[PDB]
């Protein structure tokens, strides 16, 4: 999507 | 370079004095790798987000707190700040002040409207950094940050600060271009993913965190507002036992040319 840092979303896998 | 009338010594000293002005645990700068004196002297360290035009802040009239008379860790049911969590309801932190292993990507902390003191157990992110960090020059990447103390898994490091900008401004700053970017999308919640954090001119020490395909720190969305999901704290927590002098890195994806992380599972692309 972008050349930008992302949080990865809140989909859980235990951050 | 507009700073060419300053000397390597004075530029490094000026950046060192800039580091000394930071409130909290000390931040040091070393460069035993190349002759670059310091990062940009125009950069400004901040302790909170630098809002810009077009960024709507949360409305204080929508804000609620908890009635915990701070909060008790052994009784998470009474606290209203954890209502968005499914059962079994619990705080994000254990008795050692570290994020729990079973905690998700969203942390619900207390805020200024709670009947809480500043040393409530649910204000770890708010209290801020406790680990002294060191900015250093790396081999193949730019600058980097390493911890000077042991950081067991779950230890809070710091937040990713900077200017908060809109999508139009983020594209306008998506680009000078040299493979260096400090843009961090606020995309934790897909129902409201509108703003981006730009650490170019304003930011935290986290602005020097590098990418690794096998990271030792990770991002948690520390939310102290009600239902406001466009702006939140990008809190870095250690997901691995970090020893002294070990470089702090996080996955830019969130789980210039090639990736130089050197992990055995390197995907080859930063994607950010
Ligand atoms: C947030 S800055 C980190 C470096 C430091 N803040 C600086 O300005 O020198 C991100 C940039 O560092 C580079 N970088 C970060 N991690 C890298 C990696 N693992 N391998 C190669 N380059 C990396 C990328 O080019 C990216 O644009
Ligand atoms: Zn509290
Ligand atoms: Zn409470
Ligand atoms: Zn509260
Ligand atoms: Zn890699």
């Amino acid at each position: 999507q972008t050349a930008r840092l992302s949080t990865g979303g809140c989909a859980p896998r235990k951050q | 370079d507009s700073y060419t009338h300053l000397s390597f010594y004075e530029k490094r000293e000026l950046f060192r004095k800039k580091l000394r002005e930071i409130e909290g645990p000390e931040v040091t700068l070393v460069n035993e790798v190349d002759d670059e004196p310091c990062p940009s002297l125009d950069f400004q360290f901040i302790s909170q987000y630098r809002l810009t035009q077009g960024v709507i802040p949360p409305d204080p009239n929508f804000q609620s707190g908890c009635n915990c008379s701070g909060c008790d860790l052994n009784n998470p049911s009474r606290c209203e700040c954890l209502d968005d969590l499914d059962e079994p309801t619990h705080f994000a932190y254990d008795a050692q002040g570290r994020v729990r292993a079973d905690t998700g990507a969203v942390i619900y902390e207390c805020n200024s409207f709670c009947s809480c003191s500043m040393e409530c157990p649910n204000r770890v992110v708010q209290r801020g950094r406790t680990l002294p960090l060191e900015i250093f020059k790396t081999k193949e990447k730019g600058w980097g940050v390493r911890s000077l103390r042991f950081a067991p898994a779950g230890t809070f490091i710091t937040c990713y600060l900077g200017e908060v900008i809109t999508s139009a401004e983020a594209a306008k700053r998506d680009k000078d271009d040299d493979g260096i970017t400090y843009l961090f999308d606020l995309d934790m919640f897909d129902d409201a993913s509108e703003y981006t954090v730009d650490a170019q001119n304003y930011g935290d020490v986290s602005r020097f965190f590098n990418h690794s395909c096998s990271p030792n720190i990770a991002i948690y969305s520390a939310v102290r507002n009600h239902g406001f999901r466009t702006i939140y704290d990008l809190a870095f927590f250690a997901i691995k036992d970090i020893q002294p002098l070990e470089e702090l890195t996080f996955d830019y994806a969130g789980a210039r040319r090639q990736c130089k992380c050197g992990s055995a599972n390197c995907r080859g692309w930063l994607f950010g």
